[PDB]
């Protein structure tokens, strides 16, 4: 029961991985987790502010 | 029914016509074009004059004597003070362009000589001193000939450049300089040589004032000879034409 | 695989494959069957060992330095540059621009130095190799807080096992490494001229984690480069003149080739 | 605990091995390739290009541009020798420094044909004919135009097309030859004589030059990567 | 990298001798800066952001022209002083040096 | 992967992307194409090395002692 | 006995490697995650925020 | 997920390979890439030159 | 990190073992075989041939 | 697998399997069942261990040399040749032409030499083995720039692990190695006569990367050849006379066999 | 891509093998190649000689 | 598109190339071939080297002065001592062959002269 | 490989003795060349492309016949000189030697 995933390559390959322990805190790190959501820190307001319209009318 | 020895080139408001020629060398098989949208890095929009720069500029002539080693020119540095090409590169920060080199040398049937015309990308040149490096205004010449010199330049505390013709100032065999696009002018047959060079660099655009993409070299492998009576003054003339030139980063003038 | 020779016969015609013009670059694409009679010969020779990958992908020593376990020189440093040696540099300077991943190998060996101390029963030596990126803090001494290697990549090695090997991704702000640069870093055109302007590969530090004995010991490290996944552009002629410096192409003018006795001499 | 067993050849370093190794910079984003002109994929594309050959490498000519030139002239005879040199592309002083010769110095075996192009560099009024000949090993260098004719030859007539190509073919007992000077795998000899005489009119120069370019055919190959004997490093620069 | 490491300066007597040692710090080089002037044995020393005034004959004659910016030149005076001056600038990762020959 | 720059042209209108209020936290979400003319540029740069995992997951000495 | 062979780079420590290792506390039950506000997934969300710039950093 | 390729043999065999890292700069070198195109360096002209015909007519 | 265990008989040299080893000359092109007459595939083809026997091996 | 014996009976006929002519080469293909009565006997014996592969494919020492870590002899060299020893050479000289891949193994051992220095606490020794192809640069000394091994294949070994083994492809310009050559290298037929003319296998260099102590140490290297993937042609008789030199077949005439007492003696 | 072959056993079992290199001169030796043809050395005549018939008639 | 003034001839391991020439004359309209089976008389089998003889042999040159009458050569007698052609004819009793005669004389535009090249069968003198 | 390593030359007195040591350099052998003539203690030495003229009796009598090409023979004169001469040619990869016995 092996997992095949993609390698990190440039732009403009697959690799194999098997878990040998039964602890789930023994596996390798999770390096390929590319998810962002800056709408919390930036734009943290209640009423949505459109870009083109004035801020305070 | 025409003769392949006759060629005409029209760029901008300029034309050149040859009665005797060999062919046209087209660089590395690439015809110069503009920068695509998947290869660019700068965000702001480029300017493209398209006619006021991409024409033929004619540099000063040089006398070919019976004992001339050779001459070299930096293509970006040579057109720095000529026409609108110089003005556009002055104001802008980033410039990308391609060129063509038509070298003209005409002699009679009795005259016999051989000239090698080659374009060298990143033609870094060495200094006479082993410790220091060649000074500017010693390696570079504005619309100037910048000839070579048979025999080594003396070693001392001076930023002089080594001008040996046989090493060519780069420390490599003069004969093996045929690896870059080259054309031969044989007085008995060829009168002129045409070379088209696409933009070649490790980056999409570069600062024209501090970096030179290519170096044109004219080296007489076989000397000039004639008999008493024939004309002695035999000049060589060079015309360069920027192709598909574009500029970015407009700012105050200077360098 | 190479092309196979075909078979021709006697010919009397107006065709002129041999006669041509070298004024044009056009390297004549003639084959022996055009100037003589040939037999058909299948050619199973393969153009495999000549590829740029097989040419460049072999380890090659680029720098070896020393350090001690006592005294003044207690650690070693070296800015990453392949121009320290001549064999690797000449091969790479066949091309203008190269782009390749790098495999790094180290060979660390110690030697007991002459002294007069007694009862020297040494322990196993452990060595730490640390890399500093262009801008990272550099260790002032051998017990500096820099060696904490929180983010800098480092490697620890215990004397006696297989050498340590790591693989490095193409590191550059450009699109290809530049072997030759014609220009300056400053616009005023008055400063450093040459490739030195472009180079920025960081610094490498090696040292003894422990002393291991009361007597002096001198360790030496040799660094080995292997280019992988190579791409190369715009070939240029091989270096005739011997190298002088590591920063520039400064040379001494030399003979184009060696001399014989006559023009008809066979030796 | 899977039971394994270590074979001889463990924990060794090989200058030429092909293994995987853990990257020291994980999840690194390389720059997107751009199209730079003129990509090299094989070294036998650098060798198929012409390179001027220093045939006149005699005395102090090597320190001058005179080495490349072959002097031809008008003489009161015929059948005189112009030049001659052996066929040793990697070892002969004549070819050691050319592009193909320098490439060969990184290899032990070479096998293929060899193109030799000659360009006439005299007046447009001067005319003549030359005999370019190649002799296989077994009997020494030919000493006369008549002995040279018995070997592979091409009669070159100077006209509108200044260049000419003598294509030295592969005649060998073995499949490959040695780049280093060897006696078992000998090359041959390449000579040039006057088929007729140089004809020059009045008020024209009677002393002309020829130039020689060397390249490889489409069947050239090399083997056994080695170290060039040309470079020498006294100390770390 | 100090520009023009090999240099010769000819200056007449009774005229202050100007010696220039301009350098360009490498991006790799990020360490404490030390500038030392040798007379072939020291005339002046710059270390830990401090200037120290070493040579009895040139005492009260040798002073810097500008150091942090990248210029480490000196202006000597009262020439009589024929010798070779070696300007050695030190950064923790990399080092460079320039030798100037002064006649009269 | 990072966003690609688009192309705009000359504009004369009542829209005011630049003018805003920093009294509100609202970090202006303007791009260069709003205050100048830009060309279309595909961006293959990837926001991969900046993730918290790649930032923190590297060994680091925390204490060394003797006996 | 499967025949193997050790390559260079064995028994070394890399400050930046990605391997598995035997857990020292087997069958450990971690606390169930709760939703804490404001999770960071990338460092380029901390950088897209405004920060007052000390332009007049002159003298004292 | 293993890749099976051909071994380098003489003229006149398969081997197996698996990628154990997730970096794409850790794999082995690419030795079997036999592709040539000398039409750039040799014959770099604009008007095609046939072999049998004269060069300059 | 796959857990393994070394059995007795490791790191030894056997005059008669059959293992694979990394080639020192990668991607080498061998010469194409030609047909030479009289190939030996077994030593019991050299033995099935007649050979004169020295029966009178007495004295000188 | 070998043929099985069949069963015959009493026979009175004109057939003559036994009577034949040895004037012709025709080795009589008679079996025991032709000159006596035999029983049927299945034969499960297999002709497996006699194949050329099982005969030749076994490691065999061909040369052992020494070097030191101080003094004059600091490195060792040896042109590759299998004729240095007698056991490997005799087995290979059963055939005229052989074609085989080679597996190379080395055994390096050091020994502390007698001296009078004190406080000798040595470190682990690392040894480097380098190959030079026919034409490659050769190291003048032990600290020559040749050891950079940019292109020459080399190997590094740290004392204490399994020996180093590498595999070599059939290296030859011919189509088979030649054990015997009847001829000369020069056409004039006046020079080196024999196989020496054909041989061109390069040179092998071995040395200490580090000293490792203040006292003298002498290392010795033994080289082991193993032919793999063997092909062999045209068999020839085994060597009777003892070997004298490594370059030629020079021998001293010797007795055809050993002597007994009589022609009817059973011992 | 593994090859399964037969082991050498007595008369009156299978084994597995995989190639880990890309060189074809790295594999193990070929020990199980049992092919003979002594008709070259023995019986090297032009006219076939039957056993029962006389040699020279 | 080429010029009829340029010609190349390849025989054996030899070649000749001309920049200026007139044409090729082909004898009496006959191209040389081998002997048929209905025209032969000798019974024993012929030898045909085909490459070691049928190539170009270059005879000694002759100076053309302002007062030279002319020159003549016997084609069978001329190649008697040259290459393998001479050796084959020496050992054998009967020989049958055809030839070609390429005569080369190059001068400048200023030089003026005329030469007649003719082959005479049975040119008894 | 020096041809005829074991050789005996009988030369009459009053006649220059000719000793020949022709050799064939191996392709494997690519090193600095040294040629040494021993008299059984040296008469002549060729090293680093230089010839040195060692033996008081044979001083001004021993000279080379040709060395780089492959011929390293000597021509002795004024024989009185009975002894064994060993010609030793050295290449960095391989070495060879020839011994010639001269009577009267
Ligand atoms: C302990 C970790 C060590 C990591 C060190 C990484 C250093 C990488 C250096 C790369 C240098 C590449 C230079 C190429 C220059 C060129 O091709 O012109
Ligand atoms: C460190 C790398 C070492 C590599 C050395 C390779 C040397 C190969 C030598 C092969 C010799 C084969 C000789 C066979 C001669 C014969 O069969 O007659």
């Amino acid at each position: 029961g092996a997992q095949v995933s993609t390698q990190k390559t440039g732009a403009h390959i697959h690799y194999t991985n098997i878990n040998y322990y039964k602890d789930a805190a023994s596996n390798s790190a999770n390096r390929q987790d590319f998810t962002q959501d800056p709408g919390k820190f930036t734009e943290p307001v209640k009423d949505i502010m459109i870009k083109s319209l004035p801020a305070l009318n | 029914g025409y003769s392949d020895r006759a060629r005409s080139i029209t760029l901008g408001n300029s034309t050149i016509t040859t009665q005797e020629c060999a062919n046209v060398v087209v660089g590395y098989g690439v015809w110069p074009d503009y920068l695509k949208d998947s290869e660019a890095t700068a965000e702001d929009q480029p300017t493209q004059p398209d006619v006021a720069t991409c024409r033929f500029y004619t540099l000063d002539s040089v006398q070919w004597q019976k004992t001339s080693p050779g001459w070299w020119w930096k293509l970006p540095d040579a057109l720095s003070n000529l026409g609108l090409f110089g003005q556009n590169m002055q104001y802008h920060y980033l410039g990308r362009t391609g060129y063509t080199v038509h070298v003209q040398c005409n002699a009679s049937k009795f005259h016999q000589g051989c000239l090698l015309v080659v374009c060298v990308p990143e033609a870094e040149m060495g200094c006479a001193t082993l410790d220091n490096t060649p000074s500017s205004a010693e390696l570079l010449g504005g619309d100037s000939a910048k000839e070579f010199a048979d025999k080594p330049v003396a070693s001392g505390s001076n930023k002089l450049v080594q001008r040996v013709v046989y090493n060519a100032g780069m420390g490599v065999g003069v004969g093996n300089l045929t690896i870059f696009p080259h054309q031969w002018i044989n007085l008995r047959t060829n009168n002129s040589a045409t070379i088209v060079m696409p933009y070649t660099n490790s980056v999409p655009m570069d600062n024209m004032f501090r970096h030179n993409n290519v170096t044109l070299m004219v080296i007489p492998f076989v000397p000039l000879d004639y008999c008493p009576g024939s004309t002695t003054y035999v000049p060589i003339t060079v015309t360069i034409a920027p192709m598909c030139a574009e500029y970015n980063g407009l700012r105050l003038a200077g360098h | 695989r190479v092309a196979d020779t075909v078979g021709t016969g006697p010919t009397n015609s107006e065709a002129i494959p041999a006669l041509t013009a070298a004024e044009t670059g056009h390297t004549s694409q003639v084959v022996p069957g055009d100037t003589m009679q040939t037999r058909h010969v299948k050619n199973y020779h393969s153009r495999s060992e000549s590829t740029i990958e097989n040419f460049l992908c072999r380890s090659a020593c680029v720098y070896f330095t020393e350090y001690e376990n006592s005294g003044a020189k207690r650690y070693a440093e070296w800015v990453l540059t392949p121009r320290q040696a001549a064999q690797l540099r000449r091969k790479l300077e066949f091309f203008t621009y190269v782009r390749f991943d790098l495999e790094l190998t180290f060979v660390i060996t110690s030697t007991q130095q002459p002294s007069t101390t007694q009862n020297q029963d040494a322990q196993i030596l452990t060595h730490q190799i640390m890399y500093v990126p262009p801008g990272g803090p550099v260790p002032d001494k051998v017990d500096s807080y820099v060696w904490q290697t929180s983010t800098n990549p480092s490697v620890f090695w215990t004397e006696g096992n297989a050498p340590p090997r790591m693989s490095i991704p193409f590191l550059s702000i450009g699109n290809a490494y530049s072997n030759f640069y014609d220009g300056w870093s400053e616009f005023s055109r008055n400063g450093v001229y040459g490739i030195n302007t472009l180079n920025n590969m960081g610094t490498l530090y090696a040292r003894h984690v422990n002393a291991g004995s009361t007597g002096p010991i001198k360790s030496t490290i040799r660094i080995y480069f292997k280019p992988k996944h190579v791409k190369a552009w715009i070939p240029r002629p091989p270096r005739l003149c011997q190298y002088e410096k590591a920063k520039n192409v400064n040379f001494q003018p030399s003979g184009v080739t060696t001399t014989r006795q006559s023009i008809t001499t066979m030796t | 605990g899977l039971p394994t067993m270590n074979t001889p050849g463990s924990c060794q370093f090989l200058t030429s091995d092909d293994f995987q190794s853990p990257s020291a910079m994980p999840q690194y984003d390389v720059t997107p390739e751009m199209r730079i002109p003129g990509e090299v994929k094989n070294l036998m594309e650098i060798a198929e290009v012409d390179s001027v050959v220093p045939v006149q490498n005699v005395g102090e000519k090597v320190n001058s541009m005179e080495a490349y030139q072959i002097p031809v002239r008008s003489n009161e005879g015929s059948g005189t020798q112009v030049f001659g040199f052996p066929l040793q592309p990697g070892y002969s002083s004549v070819f050691s420094r050319t592009l193909l010769g320098e490439i060969l110095n990184y290899y032990t075996h070479w096998s293929g044909s060899i193109k030799l192009t000659f360009m006439f560099c005299g007046s447009a009024m001067a005319t003549g004919k030359f005999l370019l000949a190649y002799s296989p090993p077994g009997a020494g260098a030919p000493t006369k135009r008549v002995d040279a004719m018995l070997g592979t030859h091409v009669v070159w007539d100077v006209g509108l097309q200044s260049s000419c190509v003598l294509c030295i073919p592969w005649i060998s007992q073995t499949h490959y030859r040695y780049v280093t000077s060897d006696e078992y795998t000998a090359g041959g000899f390449i000579t040039c004589w006057y088929q007729t005489n140089i004809v020059v009119p009045a008020d024209a120069q009677s002393s002309c030059y020829i130039m020689c370019f060397v390249s490889a055919c489409n069947d050239f190959s090399v083997r056994l990567l080695k170290d060039t004997p040309f470079i020498s490093q006294q100390n770390f620069f | 990298s100090i520009t023009t490491p090999e240099e010769m300066i000819e200056k007449a007597k009774g005229e202050t001798a100007y010696l220039p040692c301009k350098f360009t710090l490498s991006p790799e080089d990020q360490g404490p800066l030390d500038i030392e002037w040798l007379i072939s044995q020291v005339i002046i020393l710059y270390s830990g952001d401090k200037i120290y005034d070493y040579y009895p004959d040139l005492k009260g004659r040798v002073h810097f022209t500008s150091l942090k910016s990248g210029d480490a030149s000196i202006n000597v005076t009262n020439l009589q002083d024929i010798g070779t001056y070696q300007c050695k600038v030190k950064k923790a990762p990399g080092v460079a040096n320039k030798k100037i020959h002064l006649v009269v």
